[PDB]
RNA sequence: UAUUCUCAAACUUUAAAUAGGUAGGACGGCGCGGCUGCUUUGUUGAGCCGCGCCACGGAAUCAAGAGCUCCAAGUGGGCCAUUUUUGGUAAGCAGAACUGGCGAUGCGGGAUGAACCGGAAGCCGGGUUACGGUGCCAAACUGCGCGCUAACCUAGAUCCCACAAAGGGUGUUGGUCGAUUAAGACAGCAGCUGCCGAAUCAACUAGCCCCGAAAAUGGAUGGCGCUUAAGCGCGCGACCUACACCCGGCCGUCGGGGCAAGUGCCAGGCCCCGAUGAGUAGGAGGGCGCGGCGGUCGCUGCAAAACCUUGGGCGCGAGCCUGGGCGGAGCGGCCGUCGGUGCAGAUCUUGGUG
């Protein structure tokens, strides 16, 4: 219904110049939170990958992408670039989601826990859709059992609602996995 | 444009009902400044 | 005075441009100059006499006066809270006519024949320039899309190149 | 010793003031020559 | 008149991005002619 | 309330969900990653 | 001779960004004539003059307007910050560049602070925010989510900011490259080899944690405390919170408008409309108060002045009016005019008193 991050397709050119008035037209798939920020991540990387700069640039067509089959799970992986304190470094992770959407959003999740690396520090280079034979990380692969079978080890004890919340009670929580 | 448009007060907007992310930073950022394209629309709505 | 000299800090401003020293070409002495021209004052390095102060050096004036050698120049210069109109006199080799006002004169005339084919029809307009506004839509055709994504890092691309 | 610090503020205040350009300039310092046929030229001038 | 023109206009714009579609092409849409600016900063330590 | 019970020629239907669909197909395509010689392994 | 490593404030072919100058009409243009002692071989030029004609204002935006003059105060010790930058090992050091800030300025946040963040202010009601926050102190979630950390060193806890390094860890969590493995690896066991029957080995990289890490009154993430964090990184929703913004009331200031054969007015007035409010040094305006003088209008032994009061009221305020008391003989309002005319300070003067 909602996600923090939307996948769109950004289509631009150069503007078409008496030399070239048919310039080549560029294509991404960028993430962004809305639409104006993926067209600013678009011109981030024509600038610096095909010279072309939005100043003498011209935006085609922006859509967004929206997952097939959002019912079902499917693996993800992503093929990212990000900055440390130090250096530049790859790397490729793997999650299980509904959409591409939330398998984005865990992964810069993650890329801030594990790492401290911030959301602008973090370029995605490749995106998709692993089936469950050909992953690699072991997070994702003690999933694929068809007998899976676990119990709630921790669990999280409030009222429904904070209607039913009171400072004092005559009882402790009674908890049983 | 030009007579009908200053003819025209500069508007009094009230500050926004629901605030502001951040004025330090642009809206590109996550922030509050600069070009939003028709996300001005949102404010405008909280604004007036 | 009072600490620096007249050509004092000219060691780049007032030296001639390279592979461009010795006789100065005589185009430079059959310009005419009429009272109310705009001249740039570029000092040359060569000339010593009727040499401008190292502030004029660089900037546009109006003639007005003119002797057998020499053009009277106006320059502006900022004293403090004022503006000043000094007048000063320089020998024509540190002057070039100026094109700050060439697009003037031929704008006027086709002004004036703008309104003037106007005036004849009844249809009021405007001949004012304006700056280049928003354009309007339009259809691109399709054509074969290059994708661009960006480029998994290399550390020994981390200089021209390479290591 | 020195410095500018609040000296371009200080001529913003009421500058900068550009000088009044008049029609007429005055004929001061400009070719004798030229100026003595000029006043002769107007004195015949009919 | 005013309401008949602008209800036209914004199906103009559904029309035009539609046959683009449908020739495999692309329509750009023309460029915003009017902004809305909104000062979000106070007035102390102002640049000149 | 009364469930009461088309605007588009039923050709022209079929033409316009089949450019729709291609330009689908064209918005989720993905790169050849071919000019990766260094990184074909990794990237898969 | 052809190459090659590495360089320059006082070297340079080349060469930015930012900043600097000029121009975008009515002081324009054209046509026909005229003046000259200047100029030309030359009514050829140059400038100027007269007449006639044309000139939709000749980029955008703004314009709480523009110009000019007089007289004069204060000041002429500065300081702070981003960035550029010189001397210096360095300095809360010294000296410059552009802008802002403090000084002259409160107010919210940063526990606390002239300069940091937010934001500048008449007196109020309502609403909403900025920065910063929502375990208690303390107004707002022990809110809804993921991961990381375990500190037997006082784990850690928010710009300026009140510190920590090189170098290390078989602590733990991610990632990158390579090697080995159901044809049987690795450990142990067995005599290169058999049992063994599932993963294993090596390097690099960077998060948190730990070592590296020593000071004197007892003490400081602000305190208490916190480990299904109340720590760290990244999110979502709601909420709290300025003298900031919005609406309303009232005060002042500034600007604008209305009011005469006047049923007509402190016109120095009344009424209506819009904007707006920081202030040291300094300037000015309108007012308050004291004592005389020229006038005018009054009060007082049926109680003046002064003084006293937990009496009352008016004015933003200087002050004013009045009740009661004391006192026992003078006093006040108003117009004008005048001056030895207003005290918290001066190791102020005299007197008195702790
Ligand atoms: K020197
Ligand atoms: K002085
Ligand atoms: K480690
Ligand atoms: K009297
Ligand atoms: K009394
Ligand atoms: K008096
Ligand atoms: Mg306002
Ligand atoms: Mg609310
Ligand atoms: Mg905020
Ligand atoms: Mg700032
Ligand atoms: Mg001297
Ligand atoms: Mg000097
Ligand atoms: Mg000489
Ligand atoms: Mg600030
Ligand atoms: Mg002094
Ligand atoms: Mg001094
Ligand atoms: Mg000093
Ligand atoms: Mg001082
Ligand atoms: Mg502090
Ligand atoms: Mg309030
Ligand atoms: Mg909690
Ligand atoms: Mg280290
Ligand atoms: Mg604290
Ligand atoms: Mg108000
Ligand atoms: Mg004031
Ligand atoms: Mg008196
Ligand atoms: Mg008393
Ligand atoms: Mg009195
Ligand atoms: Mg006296
Ligand atoms: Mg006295
Ligand atoms: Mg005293
Ligand atoms: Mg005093
Ligand atoms: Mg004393
Ligand atoms: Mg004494
Ligand atoms: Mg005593």
């Amino acid at each position: 219904v909602t996600y923090k991050f939307h996948q769109y397709q950004v289509v631009g050119r150069a503007l078409p110049s008496e030399n070239d008035e048919h310039p080549k037209i560029y294509r991404m798939k960028l993430w962004a939170t809305n639409e104006v920020r993926a067209k600013s991540k678009f011109w981030y990387f024509l600038r610096k990958l095909k010279k072309v700069k939005k100043s003498n640039g011209q935006m085609l067509a922006i859509n967004e992408i929206f997952e097939k089959y959002p019912t079902t799970i499917k693996n993800y992986g992503i093929w990212l670039r990000y900055q440390s304190r130090t250096g530049y470094h790859n790397m490729y992770k793997e999650y299980r989601d509904t959409t591409l959407n939330g398998a984005v959003e865990q992964m810069y999740t993650e890329m801030a826990s594990r790492h401290r690396v911030r959301h602008h520090c973090i370029q995605i280079i490749k995106t998709a859709t692993i089936p469950a034979k050909l992953c690699k990380r072991e997070s994702t692969k003690q999933f694929h059992d068809s007998k899976i079978k676990f119990p709630l080890v921790f669990k999280k004890v409030r009222p429904p609602s904070r209607k039913l919340k009171t400072t004092y009670k005559a009882t402790k929580p009674n908890l049983f996995m | 444009f030009k007579e009908a448009n200053n003819f025209l007060w500069p508007f009094q907007l009230k500050a926004p009902l629901g605030g502001l992310k951040k004025k330090r930073n642009h809206y590109v950022e996550g922030g509050d400044a600069g070009n939003r394209e028709n996300f001005i629309n949102e404010l405008i709505r909280r604004m007036n | 005075p009072a600490g620096h000299g007249l050509r004092s800090r000219t060691r780049d401003s007032f030296s001639r441009a390279f592979r461009k020293k010795g006789t100065i070409a005589l185009s430079t002495y059959l310009r005419i100059f009429k009272i109310g021209d705009y001249v740039d004052i570029k000092v040359n390095g060569a000339i010593h006499k009727g040499m401008p102060h190292k502030f004029y050096h660089g900037r546009t004036g109006r003639v007005w006066n003119v002797t057998k050698r020499a053009v009277g120049v106006e320059v502006n210069k900022q004293v403090r809270n004022k503006i000043l109109r000094k007048r000063i006199h320089v020998r024509i080799e540190h002057v070039q006519q100026s094109r700050c006002t060439e697009e003037v004169r031929e704008r006027i005339k086709k002004n004036d024949q703008l309104k003037a084919d106007a005036k004849a029809r009844g249809e009021v307009i405007s001949t004012k320039r304006q700056p280049l506004g928003p354009k309007p839509g339009f259809m691109v055709e399709g054509a074969t899309l290059e994708t661009v994504t960006p480029i998994p890092y290399d550390v020994v691309n981390d200089l021209k190149g390479g290591y | 010793n020195h410095t500018a610090h609040n000296q371009s503020y200080k001529a913003h205040r009421n500058g900068i003031k550009k000088p009044k350009s008049h029609r007429h300039s005055s004929t001061k310092g400009m070719d004798p020559k030229f100026l003595r046929n000029q006043r002769y030229a107007r004195k015949h001038n009919k | 008149q005013y309401a008949k023109e602008y209800s036209e206009q914004e199906k103009e714009l559904i029309r035009l991005k539609r046959e683009a579609r449908l020739k495999g092409g692309f329509y750009v849409d023309p460029e915003a002619k009017l902004l809305f600016i909104i000062r979000i900063r106070g007035i102390n330590a102002m640049p000149p | 309330k009364e469930k009461l019970d088309h605007a588009i020629t039923k050709e022209e239907a079929s033409a316009i969900k089949g450019a729709s669909h291609s330009w689908y197909k064209t918005m989720i395509s993905d790169s050849d990653y071919a000019e990766f010689d260094n990184f074909t392994k990794w990237l898969g």
